[PDB]
């Protein structure tokens, strides 16, 4: 019988900075055991100084984006060109998961910014529009590899003050966005010994004030 | 069901044999399963007789009414919309539909129609039950512009081996000859056929 | 929902220093009886792309159907439609994709698998697919079905990456296409000898060869192979 | 995993990929796929892992004795009547799927066989999740009267392709030649195209960084 | 299930509830009140499916309201009986059926006698001396055709209601917290808040 | 349902500069009900290392049958059996029971007595065995395991560095997922001497 | 997940944890369990992270329209009832909540309504919600009082939401607060469990199982 | 099918159907309703142009919208069913809804609404 | 399932075990004893599938009385629940599975400590200050990780039991008909008769 | 898969194809169905590769001890251990065994052991799953008798059309001549046969 569905494996990334965030994810495409692209863009700039990406099925991560850099497009007609803020971005957004709350978009999408304070933002959504701003969030194939990491590198969990007797916790110093791009190739060439799914390049948008940047990296082909 | 379709010099004969089974019983020994759709266009069914007769049928009236506006439709044509019938409603039919006509600009043409719908132009054809037995004595015996005394005994030695090995298939072999000459039907019975 | 009847197996395709080539066979297989054998699954859209199609023929032929459309709308009003109005590959390509997803979100897919190939008007060359699912990607090289788990590991020792394309001549290029369609010949048991293959290249234009066949195999060292572990003669 | 075998003009090589897979992640990045039934009979299995090293260790042991009952040289046949009788009695139920190659006082031999107890003589085989990509080198280049140099580049391209295009594969190349005359050569790691590339950071952490609740001294000695 | 048991005397219709609302593993509430006033003197109880319960009760009350104002009149208990029996008939040939059991207790003014109705969620109609639904009737059906008289006193109804509830709380399984238990008469309804010990 | 999956816990092995580490959480649980916090799945023969995680039950019954085992390997042999002859016993008495499994994911540490080289082993429920170099990985949250082990790993640690190194791979491991956690316990092993401790962790 | 609500003197006490989950892998240890459906409204979550998420904001915005439209503050009864009628609309399509609409109005006084997705809507004075519901109302049926001071009510919430998190595999992350008043709710705070187990344990003397 | 507009504008401003719908009112039996400090009081005329009537059965001219409302009118008696029957089912409507009857103002409100909505709809007066 | 609580203070454990026996839609008896003396001072209660609760009960007192004949000696509580886990743990993997799950209260004389083994059908085995088998955990683990204190006397433990029954009556769906309890210290095993209302 | 047996003049021949799949995938392109269980005695195999494998090893070991003591066994023994075998295991078997041999006293002679164990005694036999596709080619051309030229000739055209028609068929035709003269290895390539 006919399964709507597909896995497209793949890996994303997002970390928000003091003033500034990132989001990264591989360029591999794939399908079971075989690649179909080793280069195949997964993280998009959709205008307003906002990165996103639907990871899962690729073609229902396509859809998603394309309806709302669709929506960014309208929004600018229907409200005198206004800047779509983050936060409003990740409410709409909602609303085009639970619009199909029978029929899901079959990925993990994650957002990333500055919020109304020039502040970096993070958000990531259920498939059917559960959203929550976060600090990091890993998504896609080695999520379970790498969000572990990120708790401890970003957030210093379960870090504390050596010679406190563990009473005083490691401070939460913030990361610049050199620190933050060394933790995200790390999370990937980690993910991509570990994971079939992971390999061949990294993609890392970076937003701040003055727009969106891009950096490429390699990765194991095999 | 044992059923084909073989252009040769003068145009096309159809050729079917006489069998309908529900399981192991012989509903009709005697069926007619050459369909005239238009006066020079025929067509084989197999499948759900239920199905196939209620496709001809329909078409059957879509050529009655495409001559009263246009003139005579060409094979192409009504091979075009037995194929839309059976594309666009595949998921409820179950019919394979063998086409074909006499023009007297394109002459004998033989068009199939198997199960999903799709449409395949051919010098000739078999389809039901039987034909699997056939390929390989079709093949090797086939040539083009036969005359009408030799297409007559290919299609005769053909079905006979098909109504031979199949039980689905038997009774007598049925044809129609299509030429600018004109129709004209064909029977033989099993005394003659089983003897070759 | 459905299920394929009439298929047609692999399409391969990869782009070189001019252009892109694809091939595919020429065969309409009903489940394991190879049926029909005139069957042309590379279908050309004006004089710089080429659609190649793979999975149910009743649906292939409906996807011709709708090329065949385009072109005829396409040309309606539009005195620059063999100019710079003209069909696009992207544009074809944009178009089948859109209808796919469509059809797999009703339910009632068009049970094939598609690369569109071509060449851009600045050039470009232009390699994409598509299939039943809506999904779609982009590679130097494509291939479909068995083609994609035979064809892509020997048409990819010669383009790897993207800096590979220009240092590809068409010769070698439909050398190492025609090389897979031989290797695709000898393990699929659903292709065929005979198939065709087309270049679009942005000098020499359209380039469609009918008829082609595999040559060149070797079966002489079948002789030697006895038994199946112990038997001597 | 990929393996594959290949004969020359004196003898036969086989060769397998490094990676052990738990799913879609890597368990081992540079297991050992080639085991010995006897000293101058080698061999590679994909499948259920505990089954092909369970059972080339069964008849191997097996082939042993007999040598020693015999006092002959054991023979690739003996392995293949042992193995493939083994596997038809478990209907199956033995996911083992292997290419056995050897030399013996009869010649050089190259089989493979199926877990259902099935088995075939060849110049050339692959198995495995990559056993397509492999298979497409080795129809496009093989020949008949390979030297052993020819043959090692042969078997190791093929697996190559597995490497780099079949997710079930990855990370090394291992082979072993038996040639008519000599003794067996095993070439662990034979090719190591895939180095894991310098971390960006380092991740150790400054003692005492661990809260711990309660110490104590263990006793090893009775 | 629930326990919806009801009885009719001499001169009233007495129902009796559980109280408890159980949802999996949970008892979440112990006063639960499983009826419904439809008009000044009738009364329903009903028990079943966790949503279709209330939403039934409350859209049968709404409809009664409207009539009685409409009309500036009470209908009779058979008549909303049977109004409550087509609803239910419509419903379980309908897309999703309302899964709800009811006990209809009215004192029809013009006759001058009490009257019980059972109705199952097929629209299964009867009118008994004495009714329940689901699987109280099993262990007071024969209790009641035992002990029932049809000249009982309301205050005899509510020894044999109490006989009743003894029996259920001795050999049911499950723990329903007890019942609430109404009287339907010439006078209109009224709650015993008196039965956790009568 | 999955036997591998009623009871939760891990277990991390890694090996250092002339040491090893054997880690593991000591949660016990039935699907969602936390039973017990003091559920420790390492257990030693001599001055070998075995974790097991899995079904509680075949946890428990194979520690019973490794003591017994290697208890008269011990009378017969008059020495201590060594990590690498263990782990071959462990294959070999997994396999024995094909058709008919224990639902376990069993972990050996421990240092070779004669030539003082570490060592360290996983297996997959009917004897496999994962001979890696670096860490052996095993339990509900697995995924998670491999993910801080690769990131924070590097080799020949100093007894000291790798304790902090396998405790931050085990804790935040199993802070992402609900079956494991509950408390933990760490084995730092050197030639001559095993030290044990009790790590401070969240408790839910 | 673990939610709780309960009436007593001062009010209404509103407890949650904010572990989200999908299996046995924990999303998030930082979820908004309690959505301020306005000033004087309060909405709790249990079962589809998005179905209590779009509706109870969905439930807002429809508050928001009857104050406009009657100019008046709209009451806890109405409130539950229109999630509940929607959700009702809805049965049998596999929505999945579980939910508490909390409230305090001069016409009802501090009101609490159970509403889940099968339809049912209850009104009560003590409700916890979740896959580890049972353990708070294990610590919570057994020290409530309507005379509790502002002070230990907080607590016994507290305290309920944190044996919850101990004891139920997919409950914990921290614990979000809230008092209710007729002025409207008042946040109490976030209480990571992490420190809060080990804070309690010592100053209570409790989790004597545990070894710290 | 019928939507043809029968109130309009018409060039000095105004919407003749809907004045000459007040025409009716005027022509209708006096109504007329006074608030004292704890109640409020109804009255009607009783026409006399056919006497001869039974007064038990003849429909009253207050009607009961709920047992805490009452509605009085004048104009076409037929009209004013369509509008008390409305009035009647909102009035339960709000009750199931809200759990709590209707207020005065908002009862009013919504017959207001019906009212205007015929103003502005095609094919009806 | 059945209501099977254990208890371990300062030098006893107790144990409570609901006393009713249900059998489809009917309560059989509601004075039904799940306990089994294994030795004077070691006490096993048991709840499960119907007819396998008892014979494995009884099965496993005819073992240990015969050893304590063949040894004139007492098992420790330890020894005697290892034996319990080895029988449950063949059980696990034969034709048809006993599928009871335990508790053993015993006080180990040598020691002189009370012990409390929690071992459920599949051979699961874990000492604990307090348990439960079945739904009764899921109310009561919160309750005594609360309320509990090592040092407690057999008094406290009495109250503290009494404490989780009312949870269990408050919250739980089926009416187990209270529980019979047991305390087993260095002076054996005695029945506190008087628990109907203590 | 494509096999056949043919009795002639001199003895009897044995035909197959060369390929075995696993789905779509041809797994052995040269794969050799021709199986020897003795001197004379051979077999074509069809089904389960394991399954025929071990019978025809089983029957083979059958064989060499029944030659030991009671010297060279008749093709119909050889048929009758092939036929207990598949008979008494039928529920865990899937083959179709052709057998053939030449004993100088009977000549050259054939037996197919079908999927349900019953054995037949035929002048030529086909089988396996391309043997649907030339019944009738081959009721048509078989005669009895023929040359040893004739009956490679009728094996080359019948498997070529078999091989033409199904998937599951294909690579180089093997043969085996049975004759008093000794056994015969034959072998016939691709662009020789398709080109008939």
């Amino acid at each position: 019988q006919f399964n709507p569905y597909g896995d497209n494996g793949g890996t994303i990334l997002g970390i928000a900075g003091e003033d500034f965030a990132v989001l990264a994810g591989d360029t591999r495409n794939i399908t079971d055991y075989s690649i179909n692209s080793r280069y195949e863009p997964k993280v998009f700039d959709c205008g307003d100084n906002i990165v996103m990406s639907a990871n899962g099925f690729a073609a229902d991560g396509d859809a998603l984006v394309k309806r709302f850099k669709n929506s960014v497009k309208w929004y600018h007609f229907d409200h005198n060109d206004k800047k779509l803020s983050i936060n409003s971005a990740a409410r709409n957004i909602q609303h085009l998961l639970y619009g199909k709350r029978f029929f899901p978009y079959y990925v993990h999408t994650i957002i990333a910014g500055l919020d109304e304070d020039g502040k970096g933002a993070v958000y990531s959504f259920d498939p059917v529009g559960s959203y929550e701003r976060e600090q990091c969030r890993a998504g896609g194939a080695a999520a379970s590899l790498i969000m572990p990491f990120l708790d401890n590198q970003v957030n210093f969990k379960n870090q504390y003050e050596p010679g406190t007797n563990g009473k005083v916790k490691k401070p939460l110093k913030y990361l610049s966005v050199e620190e933050v791009i060394k933790l995200v190739r790390d999370s990937f060439t980690s993910a991509t010994e570990r994971h079939i799914q992971v390999g061949d390049g990294l993609e890392i948008l970076i937003v701040t004030k003055d727009g969106v940047r891009k950096e490429f990296y390699e990765l194991k082909r095999d | 069901t044992s059923i084909m379709a073989v252009t040769f010099k003068d145009g096309v004969i159809l050729g079917a044999d006489s069998r309908t089974t529900t399981g192991a019983y012989i509903a009709n020994r005697v069926t007619d399963k050459l369909t005239r759709v238009h006066d020079k266009i025929w067509c084989c069914r197999s499948g759900s007789a239920a199905d196939t007769q209620a496709i001809a049928d329909i078409v059957q009236y879509h050529l009655e009414l495409y001559t009263s506006q246009y003139g005579t439709p060409s094979t192409e044509t009504a091979a075009s919309v037995f194929k839309e019938l059976c594309y666009e409603n595949k998921d409820n039919l179950t019919a394979g539909i063998i086409v074909a006509g006499y023009d007297d600009k394109n002459k004998g043409e033989v068009y199939t129609i198997p199960l999903g719908g799709s449409v395949h132009k051919l010098p000739y054809a078999i389809a039901g039950s039987g034909s699997t037995f056939i390929y390989g004595y079709c093949d090797k015996n086939f040539r083009e512009n036969m005359s009408k005394e030799e297409t007559v005994d290919f299609i005769k030695h053909s079905l006979s081996q098909a109504i031979k090995w199949d039980g689905s298939s038997g009774g007598v072999i049925r044809m129609v000859v299509l030429t600018a000459a004109g129709v004209e039907r064909l029977i033989f019975y099993p005394d003659e056929y089983e003897q070759l | 929902t459905q299920q394929p009847i009439v298929t047609g197996t692999s399409v391969i395709s990869m782009k070189y220093d001019n252009g892109v080539i694809i091939a595919a066979d020429n065969l309409g297989s009903y489940g394991s009886l190879l049926r029909f054998n005139g069957v042309e699954r590379l279908i050309p859209v004006g004089d710089n792309t080429v659609v190649g199609i793979s999975g149910d023929i009743s649906d292939m032929q409906h996807i011709e159907r709708l090329l065949k459309d385009l072109v005829t709308e396409n040309a309606y009003d539009n005195p620059l439609a063999d100019a710079e109005e003209a069909l696009e590959p992207s544009y074809i390509f944009e178009y089948l994709a859109t209808v796919m997803y469509q059809r797999r979100s009703k339910m009632n897919p068009l049970w094939n698998a598609i690369i569109v190939a071509g060449v851009q008007s600045n050039g470009d060359q232009f390699l994409r697919y598509v299939n039943l699912l809506g999904v779609t990607y982009s590679s130097p090289t494509l291939a479909t079905g068995f083609g994609a788990h035979m064809a892509n590991p020997l048409l990819r020792k010669v383009v790897d990456r993207e800096s590979d394309i220009p240092k590809t001549t068409v010769q070698v290029a439909e050398e190492a296409i025609v090389n897979a369609m031989r290797v695709l010949y000898y393990r699929d048991a659903r292709s065929s000898r005979n198939f065709s293959l087309a270049i679009i290249d942005k000098n020499t234009g359209l380039t469609f060869k009918k008829n082609l066949q595999v040559e060149n195999m070797k079966w002489d060292f079948a002789k030697d192979i006895k038994g199946y572990g112990t038997q001597k003669i | 995993t990929t393996i594959v075998g290949v004969k020359f003009n004196n003898g036969v090589v086989i060769a397998a990929d490094t990676r052990s897979t738990q799913g879609p992640i890597v368990a081992d990045k540079n297991c050992a796929k080639l085991h010995r039934i006897s000293p101058k009979i080698w061999c590679a299995g994909a499948g259920t892992a505990a089954d092909t090293e369970a059972v080339t260790q069964l008849i191997g042991s097996n082939i042993e004795l007999h040598s020693l009952y015999t006092s002959r040289e054991p023979r690739v046949v003996s392995a293949l009547q042992m193995l493939k009788q083994h596997l038809f009695k478990y209907q199956g139920h033995i996911g083992a799927y292997l290419i056995v190659a050897g030399v013996d006082p009869t010649g050089s031999h190259l089989f493979s066989i199926h877990a259902h107890g099935s088995t075939d003589v060849g110049y050339y085989l692959s198995l495995g999740s990559g056993s397509l990509a492999a298979m497409a080198v080795l129809e496009s280049h093989w020949k008949q009267d390979l030297t052993k140099e020819e043959a090692i580049k042969l078997a190791s391209d093929a697996i190559q392709a597995g490497i780099w295009n079949d997710l079930g594969s990855g990370s090394n190349v291992d082979v072993c030649v038996m040639e008519i005359g000599k003794d067996a050569e095993y070439l662990r790691n034979y090719l190591t195209p895939n180095v894991r590339e310098e971390k960006q950071k380092s991740y150790k952490f400054p003692r005492g960084t661990t809260a711990v609740l309660k110490e104590s001294i263990v006793n090893i000695c009775d | 299930m629930d326990i919806i048991l009801g009885i009719r005397v001499q001169d009233s219709v007495i129902l009796a509830s559980s109280k408890a609302v159980t949802r999996g593993i949970s008892v979440l509430k112990d006063s639960d009140d499983k009826t419904r006033q439809l008009s000044p003197h009738t009364l329903m109880s009903f028990a079943g499916e966790a949503g279709d319960t209330v939403q039934f009760a409350e859209y049968i009350q709404a409809n009664i309201q409207l009539y009685s104002i409409r009309e500036d009149y009470e209908l009779s208990p058979q008549a909303v009986s049977s109004f409550v029996r087509q609803e239910l008939a419509k419903s379980i040939r309908s897309r999703r059926p309302y899964q709800v059991n009811v006990l209809i207790g009215g004192y029809d003014k013009k006759k001058n006698k009490p009257e019980l109705y059972q109705i199952d969620y097929l629209g299964t109609k009867v009118e008994l001396p004495y009714g329940a639904h689901g699987y109280s009737g099993f262990y007071t059906f024969s209790l009641l055709d035992h002990h029932y008289r049809p000249d009982m006193t309301t205050e005899e109804g509510l020894d044999l209601l109490k006989l009743c509830v003894q029996e259920l709380e001795k050999r049911m399984p499950m723990d329903f917290k007890g019942v609430i238990v109404k009287i339907v008469d010439k006078d209109g309804i009224r709650q015993v808040d008196d039965f956790q010990a009568q | 349902s999955d036997p591998s999956s009623i009871n939760g816990g891990i277990v991390v092995a890694m090996t250092g500069k002339d040491c090893v580490a054997i880690a593991c959480d000591l949660r016990l649980g039935s699907q969602s009900l936390g039973v017990s916090n003091k559920f420790e799945k390492i257990f030693h023969y001599g001055h070998v290392f075995l974790g097991i995680t899995g079904l509680a039950t075949d946890v428990t019954t194979l520690n019973e049958m490794f003591r017994y085992k290697t208890n008269l390997y011990k009378l017969k042999e008059e020495r201590a059996i060594e990590p690498e002859t263990f782990t071959q016993l462990v294959s070999s008495s997994l396999y024995e029971r094909r058709f008919g499994p224990y639902f376990v994911g069993p972990v050996v540490a421990g240092i070779n007595s004669k030539s003082g080289k570490p060592f360290i082993a996983g297996f997959d429920l009917i004897g496999c065995i994962d001979e890696a170099k670096d860490f052996i990985v095993s339990g509900t949250a697995s995924d998670q395991l491999f993910g801080m082990c690769e990131s924070l790993y590097e080799p020949n640690l100093e007894p000291e560095d790798l304790f902090e190194t396998i405790s931050q791979a085990l804790l935040n491991a199993a802070d992402r997922d609900a079956l494991s956690g509950w408390g933990a316990v760490v084995y730092i092993i050197k030639k001559d001497e095993v030290v044990k401790r009790y790590l401070k962790m969240r408790q839910d | 997940t673990t939610t709780l609500a309960f009436r007593f003197q001062g009010g209404i006490i509103v407890a949650v944890d904010s572990r989200a989950t999908a299996g046995n892998w924990v999303a998030s240890q930082t979820v908004k369990k309690v959505i301020e459906i306005n000033p004087f409204l309060l909405g709790t979550m249990a079962g589809g992270a998005a179905d209590c998420q779009f509706w109870e904001t969905w439930l807002g915005s429809q508050c928001r329209l009857h104050e406009l439209r009657e100019k008046e503050r709209i009451s806890v009864a109405a409130a539950s009832k229109i999630l509940s009628n929607l959700v009702y609309q809805y049965k049998g399509a596999g929505l999945s909540m579980g939910t508490m609409i909390c409230g305090y109005t001069r016409k009802e006084g501090p009101t609490i309504y159970y509403v889940d997705s099968d339809g049912t809507r209850l009104k009560g004075d003590i409700f916890c919600v979740g896959s580890g519901q049972t353990f708070a109302y294990g610590v919570l049926d057994s020290n409530y009082k309507w005379d509790l001071s502002v002070e230990d009510a907080l607590y016994l919430g507290k305290r309920s939401i944190l044996a919850a998190a101990h004891r139920d595999a997919y409950s914990g992350g921290s614990v979000n607060l809230y008092h209710v008043t007729e002025d409207g709710w008042i946040y109490h705070g976030n209480h990571d469990v992490g420190e809060l187990f080990w804070k309690v344990k010592e100053e209570e003397g409790s989790f004597n199982n545990v070894i710290g | 099918g019928y939507d043809r507009a029968l109130s309009i504008f018409s060039p000095d401003g105004h919407i003749f159907q809907v004045e000459y719908a007040l025409e009716a009112v005027k022509r209708g039996t006096c109504a007329v309703g006074v608030k004292g400090k704890n109640c409020v009081v109804l009255g009607c005329e009783r026409r006399s142009t056919l006497k001869l009537q039974d007064t038990r059965i003849t429909p009253s001219k207050v009607s009961k919208i709920d047992s805490h409302v009452v509605l009085s009118f004048s104009g076409l008696n037929a009209d004013s069913r369509i509008l008390i029957e409305k009035a009647r089912v909102e009035a339960q409507s709000h009750r199931l809804t809200l759990e709590d009857p209707v207020t005065v103002e908002y009862l009013t409100r919504y017959v207001a609404g019906v009212q205007q909505r015929y103003t502005q709809s095609g094919g009806v007066r």
